[PDB]
């Protein structure tokens, strides 16, 4: 009886692995960008990446090859996944549908074969003929290739060769030849065979075995115009083919080992080298000729290019330009220039991508104390690392405060024809209208000639001529920046009220129920044009120019009353073209035409809340899409605001909302506010490029954030942050932090950049002396981080070999202080497993490190949490529960050894703690009885756990070395002697991430109980919630009714994917349910919705409502 | 050492 729920909030952002080619047409230029479950499609151009598709799958991307065989008019994409799901896809757009379709799919696992070393690889013979795959040791897994082989059957070839390193076919081959280096006892070797398919073996490879070198690693195929094979050790890099062999050794890659490299020229002349630290290389094959002969090579050469990002993934593009992906932080494009600017780096970057790079460790802080959360992680390894501050929603500054208990609408106003700025905000109002004359950044409230004072103004706008306007409830006023009078004014011909207004800077369009009239502002005066009555009353109006439009207007939508509905319409003849009958009982509020860059746009809202947007044409005028939205619970009202380029409308309710752009579509974001009423631009000399928003009571002003879902923000390490901790009453963070370094001349350890631990504002080191008795090593440092400027306040440096491995901020005993508490240890390799190590206390008092009080122990401080007052501390196999004496140091009273090695420890407030190593996880409570540890269960599985957690008295969350999740509860069972020193795994699950960090905490708010956070390796953050068995279950049919539907990528099985798996387990999910499935349901089409039901109660669109409010939960 | 290991398990390469 577990039940929860995860789900994504965050995809995963480092990037696995990405491939260029022609896979949307064959001509067409396209980066494949392979995250993990994510597979970015994008169009390279001019400027960079036209984004063009992004697709999930139901697996970890391990393999990702473009290829085309004869008779393809575009190349197809072979997909590996990490649980053996070959697949082979092609891209296929219905003229404005795009589709991924599955050509071929099958499991390429087999029961035998231990996984082997250097993981997974698959190749592809230049030919096509087949598919190469490394998968276990020994053996070679080959995909033939023909016009069925749908099912992608394969046969294993047997290998000789145990233990091989990388392989690729070679060119210019008339059969299909692999070639590869492998470990054998003495040293590495090069070995080819021909593959024969007809026959199933090998054959001779067209070469001798070579030797290579201690540390060969890579192999690189040369194109056909060359063939041959390019082998990447140490300081040393070789080629070969058949009798030929070319050497170099160039001490500038000696520092760093090669990671990654990148055909440039097609015929291979060029080649890009990814190295550990940054570094960038251009690999260089001199050709050379004779006449009616083909082309050696005379030599090779390698040259310092600059620095990017570490690189896992390296592709070059169009002209000099470079995608580089990176797994240990940021993504970037980057340009090659022929010559080297400032400091010789022919690199310069262009554009850079957010990764959130490993998350080493995470927590959650209301900074700016509100009710919100924020997140902020660790991040990154080496240069890349760093700390990023995460945001939900979309935040305004506010400036001016006034409190106005009424507001009914409110438009811009300069009053001075030059200007972009204005200086006057005319608000409708409780039936008046008043008036707001600035001395720039000032308030004060006069009057305007012909603007009425009594009558409630509809609207404001600024019309061309130089005259302004209002048009209230009786006429729709004139006047002027010249006369500045009665300059005009239309009254209705009957002594009828204005229902609907609408001003444009040029037009006027007016309704009074069902009547509809026209003006215009035709110099100094308004004129009429047309009459039209409709069907019923008209509830809403909008038009604006769109964009082949000088101030004169196209065509028309208006929103009526009885029938509820939306409709379009042309101009001075009122002719209806097309119409949606929309339910209910609840007339639209709002009706919006609109632009962004390539579309014209109509939105229309409801007075419940919802939503509903379509596509117009300022041409033919038809219908869209039709997908109502949530929204507030009152009317909304959208306006346009003023922003960057691609200008975007805001949604007002009780849910303030923007609505910005995605692709091509259009954000749907949160802002971070109460509640919004009317909203509007604005620019004065005193607010400008602000934003006016009113609500119940107060007028503010203000810009606006970034767009996204969520806002990130970074702080630069320069280094590999560890950990991270809160201590708010001296409002700064605490973070573990680590910087390598080298021996020098003089023996000591210099360094190889400034780091944030370098560039520390003051700084110390460790001075205690508890001990006694080229070359890389790590230098550690407690940071301390001003949670409001985000510099490095102070640095304390750590030990010569110590690490740091865990911190915590809190009080302890009677002590009234709040400490920086630090598990430490001595590290050397000679050393399988650290013995000494040390708890060191600390505090932080004006901008002061006080070293409070160390503490020896035996052992490397993997984790600690604060108790309950006291310190509790796992060392390295014992577990142990510290006391802060009045006499302010740390001494025992307890510890539990029964551990192959304690990694993690939380706790359930009151006295119940939790963890371990290789085993998955056990549950011990502390006792007010002699003040002993009991431990009340385990789970006796084995998992090599990475993170642990605990959602309530009963429920234990655990992550662990094979990307599963699991649940653990204790027994409700009779015989409480081993029925109860056992807990079984009541929830089971692959998230198909690494997780590093639980932790309680949320992003939202000001269903479901509890929320736990998580980070993961690769960039994902997930969120863990409780469930209802009754929610459980309506979720859980509600998975399998959704697979049904949904047509998975690779045809892969859901219930496949997520099912738990070690190398020698593979159970079905049990008790947890993605929303990231469960949200799928909201991008279906509703005829295949309909089908998800045929059915307390059972309907069809009640839970398209609770999906959403589900999204609403992160 | 579990430390070579266990502090680069987080990295992921």
């Amino acid at each position: 009886m577990s039940y929860n729920y995860v789900v994504t909030a965050q995809k995963p952002t480092a990037v696995n692995g990405c491939v260029t080619g022609h896979f949307t047409s064959a001509e067409d230029l396209n980066l494949l960008i392979a995250k993990n479950t994510r597979l970015e499609i994008y169009v390279v151009t001019a400027e960079g990446l036209r984004p063009v598709k992004e697709v999930g799958m139901y697996g970890k991307i391990a393999v990702m090859e473009l290829f085309r065989p004869k008779g393809e008019s575009k190349d197809l994409l072979f997909i590996l996944t990490a649980k053996y799901n070959a697949c082979i896809l092609e891209y296929k757009q219905s003229g404005e549908s795009i589709d991924i379709i599955t050509r071929a799919h099958g499991n390429v696992q087999d029961r035998i074969g231990r996984p082997s070393e250097t993981g997974i690889i698959g190749i592809i013979d230049p030919e096509c003929r087949m598919i190469g795959l490394r998968l276990y040791d020994g053996l070679f897994k080959v995909i033939p290739l023909d016009r069925d082989n749908k099912e992608l059957k394969a046969f294993n070839i047997r290998l000789e060769e145990l233990h091989v390193i990388d392989v690729k076919f070679l060119y210019g081959c008339q059969a299909p030849t692999i070639c590869f280096v492998y470990q054998d006892p003495q040293g590495r070797h090069v070995k080819t065979y021909e593959v024969s398919l007809r026959e199933k073996e090998f054959n001779k490879g067209p070469w001798k075995q070579e030797n290579v070198e201690a540390e060969a690693s890579m192999v690189i195929a040369v194109p056909e115009p060359f063939g041959g094979a390019i082998i990447i050790g140490q300081e040393s890099i070789t080629y070969h083919n058949g009798d030929k062999y070319l050497a170099i050794a160039p001490p500038i890659i000696k520092q760093s080992t090669i990671v990654c490299h990148n055909r440039v020229d097609p015929n291979g002349s060029r080649y890009l080298l990814g190295d550990m630290e940054g570094r960038l290389f251009m690999l260089l094959l001199e050709k050379e000729e004779q006449m009616d002969g083909t082309v050696t090579l005379k030599d090779l050469r390698v040259e310092l290019l600059g620095e990017t990002s570490i690189a896992e993934c390296l592709t070059y593009l169009d002209n000099g330009v470079v995608f580089v992906g990176s797994r240990l932080g940021d993504s970037q494009l980057v340009k090659l220039n022929v010559d080297s600017n400032e400091q010789g780096s022919y690199v310069v970057a262009m554009e850079t991508f957010t990764n959130l790079g490993p998350i080493v460790d995470m927590c959650v802080v209301d900074l700016e104390r509100q009710g919100q959360g924020q997140l902020v992680t660790c991040s990154g390894a080496f240069k890349e690392g760093s700390l990023r501050i995460i945001r939900n929603g979309i935040g305004i500054h506010e400036h001016a405060s006034i409190d106005l208990p009424g507001i009914k609408g409110l438009w811009p106003l300069r009053s001075d024809p030059n200007r972009e700025t204005y200086d006057t905000l005319v608000l409708s109002f409780v039936g008046q209208t008043r008036v707001l004359m600035l001395n720039g950044e000032e308030v004060e409230e006069t009057e305007l000639m012909g603007f009425v004072d009594d009558q409630q103004t509809f609207f404001c706008g600024n019309v061309a001529h130089q005259q302004l306007i209002q048009i209230t409830s009786a006429s729709v006023r004139l006047v002027s920046q010249e006369p500045k009078a009665l300059v005009s004014e239309w009254k209705e011909p009957q002594a009828k009220n204005i229902s609907v207004a609408s001003c444009n800077s040029s037009q006027v369009v007016v309704a009074v129920g069902r009547a509809l009239y026209y003006l215009q502002i035709h110099p100094q005066e308004l004129r009429q044009i047309s009459h039209t009555e409709m069907e019923h009353e008209v509830a809403c109006l909008d038009i604006t120019p769109l964009g082949d439009s000088n101030g004169l207007s196209p065509l028309c939508a208006i929103g009526l009353w009885t029938d509820i509905s939306a409709r379009i319409l042309k101009l001075p003849s009122f002719e209806l073209l097309h119409k949606e009958m929309l339910g209910g009982e609840i007339i639209p509020r709002s009706i919006l035409m609109t632009t962004f860059e390539s579309s014209h746009y109509l939105l229309c809202a409801l007075g419940d809340g919802a939503l509903f947007y379509f596509g117009l044409n300022i041409e033919t005028g038809l219908l869209s899409d039709r997908k109502k939205v949530t929204l507030g619970t009152q009317p909304t009202v959208l306006r346009t605001f003023r922003s960057l380029s691609t200008t975007n409308v805001f949604a007002c309710s009780d849910r303030p909302t923007v609505i910005y752009s995605s692709n091509h579509k259009l954000v749907f974001s949160n802002v971070n506010l109460k509640e919004v009423n009317y909203m509007c631009p604005l620019n004065s000399d005193g607010y400008p490029d602000s934003l006016a928003l009113a609500n119940n009571s107060t007028l503010t002003i203000g810009t606006i954030d970034e767009i996204q879902k969520l806002h990130i923000r970074t702080v630069p390490l320069y280094e590999s942050p560890r950990k991270i901790c809160y201590q708010e009453v001296s409002q700064c963070f605490g973070v573990l932090s680590s910087r390598i370094e080298v021996q020098d001349t003089s023996g000591g350890t210099t360094a190889l950049r400034p780091s944030a631990s370098t560039q520390a504002l003051s700084s110390s080191v460790s001075s205690s002396k508890l001990f006694s008795s080229g070359e890389e090593v790590e230098v550690h440092n407690l940071l301390i981080i001003d949670q409001h400027t985000f510099e490095v306040l102070h640095a304390h440096q750590f030990l010569q070999n110590e690490y740091a491995l865990s911190l915590v901020s809190c009080k302890l005993g009677k002590d009234p202080n709040t400490y920086f508490i630090v598990g430490t240890a001595m590290v050397y390799p000679e050393e399988a497993e650290p013995k000494q190590g040390r708890i060191v206390v600390f505090q932080y008092s004006d901008g002061k490190l006080q070293t409070v009080a160390e503490k020896e122990v035996k052992g490397a401080v993997y984790s600690m949490v604060e108790f309950n007052g006291k310190l509790l501390a796992s060392i390295n196999s014992t577990v142990r529960l510290y006391e802060w004496t009045t006499e302010k140091d740390v001494r025992t009273e307890c510890n539990h050894y029964n551990n192959i090695m304690a990694l993690y420890l939380k706790t359930k407030g009151d006295f119940i703690l939790v963890g371990d190593l290789m085993r998955s996880v056990l549950l011990l409570a502390y006792k007010p009885m002699e003040g002993n540890f009991e431990e009340i269960a385990r789970d006796f599985n084995p998992n090599w756990m990475s993170a642990v957690e605990i959602l309530d008295d009963d429920n234990f969350l655990g992550a662990e070395n094979a990307f599963n999740l699991f649940v653990c509860q204790k027994d409700s069972a009779a015989t409480t002697d081993e029925e109860r020193q056992h807990l079984q795994e009541v929830g089971l699950f692959h998230l198909g991430e690494f997780v590093n960090v639980f932790c309680h905490g949320s992003l939202v708010m000001q269903p479901t109980q509890g929320s736990v956070l998580f980070g993961t390796v690769n960039g994902m953050i997930g969120l863990v919630t409780s469930l209802s068995e009754s929610w459980y279950n309506l979720l859980l049919d509600m998975q399998n009714r959704l697979n049904k539907v949904i047509k998975s990528v690779g045809k892969i099985e859901h219930s496949f994917w997520r099912s738990f798996h070690t190398e020698r387990k593979t159970e079905p999910a049990t008790g947890f349910i993605d929303g990231d499935l469960i949200e799928s349901f909201l991008d279906i089409s509703r005829p295949k919705m309909q089908e998800v039901v045929a059915n307390r109660e059972a309907t069809a669109d009640d839970l398209i409502k609770v999906v959403e409010e589900l999204t609403r939960i992160h | 050492s579990v430390v070579g290991f266990l502090s680069q398990r987080g990295l992921h390469g």
